């Protein structure tokens, strides 16, 4: 009751102290509501006007045992102080705690402490100050003094319960002082400095919410620790696996086999220092800071003639791409499982080990790089989702009017809406017409539409004004955007391409008529709406991280910047100033963290780089994570209200159609009326028969082998085949009779069928439509026409015959039901993105159209420098005297909206965009030498299109596609979509190992002996030495390294051997002290198999290593030791249970990998038709190529993940000389030129990097996200 | 390049004095490309006069006026560039000047000590 | 790319005939400069005899009847760096019979260091009067017939097998 309001005086006082005497004598919760930092209850109503701001007597019953008071904020917030006196001589009736709280609660000064904060931070990202920041810095400084002494006297400074040192963050608040005052009077710098960014954790304090946000997020990591738990296990097993494989492979180099002076390895070794000294012996590619790597086996790289593969000198990559030590093999698997930049890696292990090594980097990019992925975004959904069901259930619990009235009629009608709309979507496509190489005439009509487009839109806006005036006009967000856009392009009008591209946003009004555009406005929204405060809070982490990079590794890259770079200049992306700094966060946020951290630590220290680079990698994730999801999950579930009806007043757009489409029946009807006013036994039998052949399994299983026949057949048209006639001969008469056997299948099946059944079938269409196309080949190739152009090209096609497999094996046929039927959404967000991603290409144009064109040197690839060479005359000038001199040109760009496009694609996925970007901030004008970041902020084009059309357009994508497969599993009766009948009743069967409940305990035996080792083997005790064994095995395993000595393999060799036989007796023990009841657990039977392995392993070891020589089988049954320590699952309960959410999803993950299989050999085989002769270049090398088909199929499985597909497509885009040479003749074959098809390869390439992402990533995390909410329960 | 000296030092007569010239290149001391300058003025506007060098090795050119008694007390591989000098008598106060250049860095070291001869 | 296909062991008398010599680098991104000795061992000789050299886009033919005018080059053309070195006979006879030998020195330029190796190719050559068809051709054909009709049998046969039985359930019931 508003009685309750009553002042603290010293009576008050003195009854409190004789209610903790009570208490005493005594010797409960306080009230939720009344905590401090929130607003009352409406129960006390208004506030008296002489009591605002004064101490109140407690309002809590709770503290009324309790000295504390109360203060009360014109703005309903409540603080809870303490009535004790402030260190121990201030009273709370004194004038001085009386003007501090009474300051401390005033709103001006935590605004003025929020400002002060901000222009700190502003002050903060400057390389070098000017000298008279000092006073700045001591403004700032004695700004906090203040407030911190403001603070404490106002509620004391340790003195009991609610005193300034409580909170946790005043700690930060005194830390700061006191690390600012030190620094001052002592005078590292850069600690100094570091420490000097903590002032901005302080926007957290200040800003509202933001301390709710962090915690949040901080409870959001607490429920990781078994999903990192498990990825470290997983990343320091399959770092233990390629230790042993990989040890010391990429030292290899090629070395000179004739040494002069009677030189040796070793003498050579000892003297060299240089890059120009190493490449007099060894081989070094072009323009490449790292020695070749070769290998001793057959498919590894291969040594020119007069060099030889020898193992030594030091890794590639600075020395840091290694697997010599657990460290660092522990360091290249984590960067397997992030997928950052792990195309090299691949390239180098395969050249330097074998192409057959590409199975362990197959099973590693699966289970460990997508499913321990998943897992974190699935575990990230369930606390997400568990945080926001317990928000939801908190907050549950005169002559003027003529003309107004005239054109209110004239210019409201529904016509109105639709013509506008029809013309913005002409202006956008009108302006989606320019080129670098235009004419001058089409600038003209370029620039004439423009004008009448504009004044089209200024004129409807000022007739939508004088028909109804602007306080009603500007009402309207759609109105005042109409208005201000309209505004700046008259604007424009009266003085830019920007301003120009500023008009393309008017393709946001078709929103209103197009459902899965809202979408898009919605989640856009959301981002800096209900989720501003983690926006705000990702602005502010990427901000301190910047500076601190900043801070901390500038002077290094000023300094040791001969060590990255061999001009002795400053590289692409350093940590000098705040932008770069900002966009090497950015980048990391990205993905790409590896080739940026490499300079890093050359110039500035491996633990300083490695611990700023895991510390921003881990927490920026998070946190970009957090808002993905929460966008994501409250987009498509929070909109979801049903808040009003589905437009209940009619949009201008449908009344207009319904209009149209009635006066079109009108029309209908009166012209109908004008015109009709003016004027046996057996062949049943046989159909039955064929029926009952047809649907027999054996003819069933005969067409399967023959599919798998003929479709095994075209993997043996290298460009080798020419080697193999008798293969050659074998397979063209094998092909004729595949084509004969399929038309007698397709007959046996009309007739059987009839034609109706036959023709309303998808399947038995596809069968009809590849049989005619090797019929047609087939009757050509007879009649000698077999080189008539078109005819040759449908050969081609032969590629398409794996097709046949998909209607006969039913979990493809599943799987592809399910694409079936997520297909239209699909389709829909695809618009969306196409739509969206217009504007950016038409701005890229307007910005960037023709400004690509450098002058280059052919041999070195190098750009002339501007001051000679400025402009392509000089270019040209200078061409007409040297030989080796081009005016080249980008070959992805941005000249037309359709490379703006690719550009986009490959600025989207991250691979290729470096080039772009560097061309862009480089480009000068048209015609005009490029120059060194002559255009340095544009990079902010780039950011601000990552950011909108790479995150809200794969928010958008991946909430809908995730919804159809929802809608899908909904409809079929909760059933899952990705499983076939046979599979369904296993997946059943195996739910039941999570759920068991424990058996009885095993008898004792009868002997008093054996009795007494059962007691043992039964204990928590025996069971955790076992663990702890299995561990420090573990570890033994860990210590070993490359180059160890003898002496410490032989020590390794005993430990080891005496591990082996530890487990072994506990094995033993447990066999004979449980009986024959050893094999009823599972566990139990994995243990003794183990053993078994090991020991057979070990044995296995020793013989190949004496009695036989075969170096790669010893490493490789060395790998029995790994099952040892893959016991500690058996214990973990919270990984244990993470495995069997893998285990079953693991049938539809196998319908999956079969149809992505299919895929790949489809697109493997068109690769080798199309790409096999090909110009040697960027990602197409003498062992990474489409020259046949395991090196396709390797090809093929790197881009499956989107890496480096720009560097594979790159040499296609070649079609004209010098690029190309169309007459090269290639030895051993008949085939001619080195050209690429652009058209060809860039469909090839779009297209399987799309069907990629609808099943490694839409379809992989449906699966695992459906069965980890199963797992979980 | 940073350099670090003392820009006045005090040595009794008779004594022996050590210049303390020092530099925190970040790059390593390469013996095969390091250059050094030692140099003596009586006065910051009087003549310099090479006395200590370093082009492959340590290089005294034993000059008249400091006759055999000027040596090198530090060395490179360890950034210590240093110069150690005995019975110091009333003539050697001056001025003295370290000039380094350490490949494949390129901004170029100066380090001036003003040695002073005390009773 | 370059494929080292092997030669053909069969010349018609009286017609044309192209002696097959690739021989590929290890590396083909390196540099090169080659030359090539063909030498000739008569079915009926014991020594092996020099009959051209080509070395700088220029064929010298080494005086022989056997060869005058019946050879002119094949292989790679236009450049220094030859890996296809084919010679072509324009009218086969039966002195074209024996024993063939395409000797390839190749100099790899490299940085700092020239390697000078060499390949040698021998290649028998057997002058025929008719060409003979291909053994595997022969047998693929005639493989490809047996098969075709197996498969037709065995399906007409179960047609027959289970008209028979369909007509007769069917008049049964
Ligand atoms: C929230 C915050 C989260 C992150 C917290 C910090 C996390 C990790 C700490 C990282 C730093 C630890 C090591 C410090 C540096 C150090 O003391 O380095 C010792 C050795 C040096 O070796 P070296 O002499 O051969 O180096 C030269 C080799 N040459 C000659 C070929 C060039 O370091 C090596 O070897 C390899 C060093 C790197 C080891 C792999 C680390 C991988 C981490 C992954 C994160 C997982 C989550
Ligand atoms: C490289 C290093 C070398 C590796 C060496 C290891 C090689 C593999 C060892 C053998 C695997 C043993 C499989 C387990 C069979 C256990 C069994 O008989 O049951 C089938 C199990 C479920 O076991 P359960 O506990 O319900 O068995 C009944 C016991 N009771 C009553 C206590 C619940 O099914 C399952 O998950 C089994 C599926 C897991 C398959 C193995 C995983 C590794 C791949
Ligand atoms: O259902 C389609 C129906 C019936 O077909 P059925 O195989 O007799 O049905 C068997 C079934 N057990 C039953 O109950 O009875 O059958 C129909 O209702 C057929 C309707 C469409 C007409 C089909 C005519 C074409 C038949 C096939 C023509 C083949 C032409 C020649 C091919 C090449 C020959 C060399
Ligand atoms: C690091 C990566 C390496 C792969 C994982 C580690 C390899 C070892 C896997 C263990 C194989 C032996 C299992 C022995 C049979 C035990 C068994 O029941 O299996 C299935 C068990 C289920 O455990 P539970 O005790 O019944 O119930 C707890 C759960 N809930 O559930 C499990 O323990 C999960 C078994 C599946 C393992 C993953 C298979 C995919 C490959
Ligand atoms: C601005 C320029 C660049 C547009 C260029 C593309 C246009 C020629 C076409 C292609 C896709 C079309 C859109 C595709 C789908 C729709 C949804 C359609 O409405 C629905 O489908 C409603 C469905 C429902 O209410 O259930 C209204 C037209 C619209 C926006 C279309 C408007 C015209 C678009 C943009
Ligand atoms: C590729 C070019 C050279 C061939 C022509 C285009 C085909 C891809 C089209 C032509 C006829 C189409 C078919 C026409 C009829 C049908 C039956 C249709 O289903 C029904 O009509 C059955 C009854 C029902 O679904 O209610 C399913 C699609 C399908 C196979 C269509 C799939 C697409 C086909 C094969
Ligand atoms: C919706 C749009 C606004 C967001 C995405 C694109 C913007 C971030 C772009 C559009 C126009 C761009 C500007 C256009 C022109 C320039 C000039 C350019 O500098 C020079 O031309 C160098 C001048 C000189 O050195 O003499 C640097 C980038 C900058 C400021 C650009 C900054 C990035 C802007 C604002
Ligand atoms: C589910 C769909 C499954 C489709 C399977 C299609 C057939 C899949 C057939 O797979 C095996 C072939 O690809 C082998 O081709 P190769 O060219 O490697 O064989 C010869 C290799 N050497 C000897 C020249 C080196
Ligand atoms: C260059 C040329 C490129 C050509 C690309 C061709 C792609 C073809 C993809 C395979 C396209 C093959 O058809 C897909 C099927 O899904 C369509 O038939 P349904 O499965 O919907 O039929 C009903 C099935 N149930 C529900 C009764 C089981
Ligand atoms: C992406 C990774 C792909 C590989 C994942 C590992 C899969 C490897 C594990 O396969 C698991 C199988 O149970 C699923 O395939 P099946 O169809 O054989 O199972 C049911 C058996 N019947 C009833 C059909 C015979
Ligand atoms: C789905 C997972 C990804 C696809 C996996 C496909 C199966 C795995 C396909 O692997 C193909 C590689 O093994 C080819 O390299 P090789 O070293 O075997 O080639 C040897 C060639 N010679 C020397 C014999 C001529
Ligand atoms: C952990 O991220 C992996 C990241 N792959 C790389 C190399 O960056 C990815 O998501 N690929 C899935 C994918 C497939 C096709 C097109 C785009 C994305």
């Amino acid at each position: 009751g508003p009685q309750s309001f009553v002042h603290f005086t010293k009576q008050s006082l003195a009854l409190i102290e004789q209610r903790i005497a009570e208490r005493k004598s005594k010797e409960p919760k306080p009230s939720s509501d009344l905590e401090a930092g929130k607003q009352l209850p409406f129960i006390y109503g208004d506030i008296p006007p002489g009591m605002v701001s004064e101490p109140l007597e407690d309002l809590d019953p709770y503290y009324a045992d309790k000295k504390t008071f109360i203060v009360l904020n014109k703005g309903k917030t409540i603080f809870r102080f303490n009535a004790t006196p402030a260190l121990y001589m201030l009273s709370p009736f004194s004038p001085l705690r009386r003007i501090s709280i009474k300051i401390l609660v005033h709103s001006l000064f935590s605004m003025l402490i929020m400002c002060t904060i901000l222009t700190n931070c502003i002050f903060m990202t400057m390389n070098n100050p000017p000298d008279w920041t000092k006073n700045v810095e001591y403004t700032f400084t004695g700004i906090y003094t203040f407030e911190s002494l403001v603070k404490i006297l106002a509620r004391g400074f340790c003195v009991g319960e609610f005193t300034f040192l409580r909170d946790p963050w005043n700690w930060l608040d005194f830390v700061v002082i006191v690390f600012a005052y030190l620094t001052e009077f002592v005078n590292n710098v850069s600690a100094l400095r570091t420490f000097r960014v903590l002032r901005a954790l302080k926007t957290i304090s200040v800003i509202p919410g933001l301390k709710t946000i962090v915690g949040a997020l901080i409870q959001s990591v607490k429920k990781l620790s078994d999903v990192m738990i498990l990825t470290v296990f997983c990343l320091s097993v399959f770092a233990l696996i390629g230790l042993q494989l990989f040890m010391g492979n990429l030292k290899h180099k090629c070395f000179r086999n004739s040494l002069e002076n009677n030189e040796t390895l070793e003498s050579i070794m000892n003297t060299l220092e240089s890059e120009e000294d190493f490449r007099k012996y060894f081989y070094y590619l072009e323009g490449s800071k790292d020695a070749l790597l070769c290998g001793f086996s057959t498919d590894s790289g291969q040594c020119p003639e007069g060099y030889t593969c020898v193992k030594i000198g030091r890794n590639p990559d600075y020395g840091y791409t290694s697997f010599d030590t657990f460290s660092w093999a522990f360091l290249a698997l984590f960067r397997l499982m992030t997928q950052d930049y792990w195309e090299n890696l691949y390239q180098q292990t395969l050249r330097a080990a074998g192409k057959t090594y590409m199975i362990f980097f197959v099973v590693v990019i699966f289970l460990g790089s997508f499913y321990l992925i998943n897992l974190i975004l699935a575990v990230v959904a369930m606390a997400y989702e568990e945080q926001n069901q317990a928000n939801i259930e908190e907050a549950k619990q005169p002559y003027w009017i003529k003309f107004k009235k005239c054109i209110y009629f004239i210019v409201m009608d529904p016509f109105v809406d639709l013509a506008i709309t029809i013309c913005i979507v002409l202006n956008t496509l009108f302006m989606a017409m320019e080129h670098h190489p235009m004419t001058e005439e089409f600038k003209n009509v370029l620039a004439i539409g423009n004008l009448v487009f504009t004044g089209i839109f200024a004129a409807e806006m000022v007739l939508k004004l004088i028909a109804m005036d602007p306080y009603e006009y500007f009402q309207v967000g759609w109105n005042i955007f109409d208005s201000l856009i309209v505004t700046l392009s008259l604007v424009e009008l009266f003085l830019l391409s920007v301003l120009r591209s500023f008009r393309l946003l008017r393709v946001f009004k078709l929103a209103k008529s197009w459902p899965t555009l809202n979408m898009l406005i919605k989640i856009i929204g959301n981002s800096v709406g209900a989720l501003g405060n983690l926006t705000l809070v990702l602005a502010i982490i990427v901000f301190i991280f910047a500076v601190v990079g900043m801070q901390l590794f500038g002077k290094s890259y000023k300094e040791c910047v001969c060590k990255i770079n061999d001009d002795c200049t400053l590289p692409r992306w350093h940590m000098n100033d705040f932008f770069h700094s900002f966009l090497i966060v950015f980048r990391v946020l990205c993905g790409e963290w590896i080739e940026t951290m490499w300079d890093c630590m050359e110039v500035a220290g491996q633990a300083m780089c490695l611990i700023v680079y895991m510390m921003v990698m881990v927490i920026g994730n998070l946190v970009v994570l957090n808002l993905f999801l929460a966008l994501l999950l409250s987009s498509f579930s929070s909109d979801n209200l049903t808040a009003i009806e589905e437009d209940p007043d009619a949009n201008n757009l449908q009344i207009a159609v319904t209009r149209i489409k009635k006066g079109i029946n009108y029309v209908k009807q009166t012209l109908r009326e004008f015109i009709l006013k003016a004027f046996g036994k057996i062949w049943w039998n046989i159909r039955k028969t064929c029926y009952k052949i047809v649907e027999h399994s054996w003819f069933e299983s005969f067409i399967v082998l023959m599919i798998l026949l003929s479709s095994g057949a075209l993997a043996f048209e290298d460009i080798y085949i020419e080697r193999k006639k008798t293969i050659k001969i074998i397979l063209e008469y094998a092909d004729k009779i595949f084509t004969y056997i399929f038309i007698l299948e397709m007959l046996l099946k009309w007739i059987a069928y009839g034609y109706k059944t036959y023709f309303t079938n998808a399947w038995c269409w596809l069968d009809f439509l590849i049989v005619d196309v090797s019929l047609v080949t087939l009757v050509a190739n007879t009649l000698g026409y077999s080189d008539l152009g078109p005819i040759k090209s449908l050969r081609t096609l032969r590629a398409l015959r794996p097709l046949r497999a998909l209607s006969r094996f039913e979990g493809m046929r599943v799987v592809v039901n399910a694409l079936i039927g997520a297909i239209p959404s699909i389709m829909n967000v695809l618009l969306v993105c196409l739509i969206f991603w217009l504007i950016f290409s038409i701005m890229g144009v307007n910005l960037f159209a023709g400004k690509f064109y450098e002058c280059i040197n052919t041999t070195d690839g190098s750009r002339f420098p501007a001051s000679q060479v400025p402009n392509r005359s000089e270019c040209f000038a200078l061409m007409n005297v040297s030989q080796n001199v081009r005016w080249k040109n980008l070959k992805v760009n941005f000249d037309n909206v359709g490379l703006g496009y690719l550009s986009l694609l490959q600025v989207a996925t991250f691979k290729g965009w470096t080039i772009i970007m560097y061309a862009a901030v480089d480009s000068v004008n048209v015609d005009k030498q490029p120059k060194y970041e002559y255009s340095l902020y544009m990079y902010i084009y780039f950011v601000v299109f990552i950011i909108f059309g790479s995150f809200f357009t794969l928010n958008l994508f991946i909430g809908v596609i995730i919804d159809n497969f929802n809608q899908q599993k909904k409809k079929l009766g909760g059933q899952d979509i990705f499983m076939t009948e046979e599979q369904k009743k296993y997946y059943n069967a195996m739910k039941k190992l999570g759920s068991k409940k424990p058996q009885k305990p095993i008898p004792r035996p009868g002997n008093k002996i054996q009795g007494c080792i059962f007691d043992l083997v039964t204990n928590q005790a025996f069971d955790i030495s076992i663990m702890v064994l299995i561990c420090l095995n573990m570890v033994t395993m860990m210590v070993e390294k490359e180059g160890q000595s003898q002496h410490m393999t032989e020590v390794l060799y005993w430990i080891n051997v005496v591990f082996i036989i530890l487990f072994t007796g506990e094995c033993v023990l447990k066999l004979i002290s449980l009986r024959h009841y050893y094999f009823t657990v599972g566990w139990n039977i994995f243990d003794f198999v183990v053993v078994i392995i090991s020991i057979v392993g070990m044995f296995l070891a020793d013989l190949i290593e004496t009695y036989f020589v075969s170096p790669t089988l010893f490493r490789v049954i060395r790998l029995a030791r790994i099952g040892r320590i893959l016991r500690l699952v058996k214990g973990a309960k919270g990984i244990r249970t993470l495995l069997f959410a893998l285990m079953m999803s693991l049938p539809a993950l196998f319908n999956i990998g079969l149809l992505l299989f299919l895929v790949m050999f489809i697109y493997a085989i068109f690769g080798m038709s199309n790409f096999a002769y090909v110009k040697k270049e960027d990602g197409i090398n003498d062992m990474f190529n489409f020259e046949t088909f395991g090196n396709s199929m390797i090809c093929l499985f790197q881009i499956t993940t989107s890496a480096g597909w720009d560097g594979l497509l790159a040499p296609i885009l070649n079609s004209k000389p010098p690029d190309c040479d169309p007459k090269k003749v290639h030895p051993g074959s008949s085939v001619e030129g080195d050209c690429g098809n652009p058209s060809v390869g860039i469909f090839y390439f779009v297209s399987y990097i799309i069907i990629s992402f609808l099943v490694v990533v839409n379809m992989y995390i449906a699966v695992i996200l459906e069965n980890f909410s199963v797992a979980t329960e | 390049m940073e350099v670090t000296v003392p820009a006045t030092l005090n040595v009794l007569n008779g004594s022996d004095a050590r210049l303390p010239c020092t530099f925190n290149s970040c790059y390593t001391v390469n013996h095969k490309q390091f250059s050094l300058n030692w140099t003596y003025q009586e006065c910051n506007n009087c003549s310099e006069e090479m006395f200590l060098q370093f082009r492959m090795k340590i290089i005294n050119l034993k000059l008249e006026r400091f006759q055999d008694r000027v040596e090198f007390s530090g060395n490179p591989s360890k950034y210590d560039v240093s110069v150690m000098l005995r019975n110091v008598q009333p003539e050697d106060e001056g001025i003295y000047n370290c000039y380094i250049m350490n490949p494949p860095d390129r901004h170029r070291g100066h380090g001036k000590i003003h040695l002073q001869v005390l009773m | 790319g370059c494929v080292e296909v092997d030669s053909e062991t069969e010349a018609v008398y009286g017609m044309t005939f192209k002696i097959l010599c690739i021989s590929c680098k290890r590396r083909s991104e390196t540099n090169a400069e080659t030359f090539t000795e063909w030498t000739f061992r008569q079915k009926g000789t014991e020594e092996f005899v020099k009959i051209l050299r080509y070395e700088n886009e220029v064929l010298q033919l080494e005086e022989d009847e056997r060869f005058e005018g019946r050879v002119v080059w094949n292989g790679s053309r236009g450049t220094k760096d030859l890996q296809d070195l084919s010679i072509f006979i324009t009218n086969v006879t039966y002195n074209h019979s024996g024993d063939y030998e395409c000797h390839v020195y190749r100099l790899l330029f490299f940085e700092n260091y020239e390697h000078n190796t060499s390949v040698v190719k021998k290649i028998h050559i057997e002058v025929v009067d008719k060409a003979n068809r291909d053994m595997a051709s022969i047998v693929s054909e005639i493989m490809m017939y047996v098969l075709i009709v197996v498969l037709t049998i065995w399906l007409v046969a179960e047609m027959i097998y289970c008209y028979k039985k369909i007509a007769a359930a069917t008049e049964t019931a």
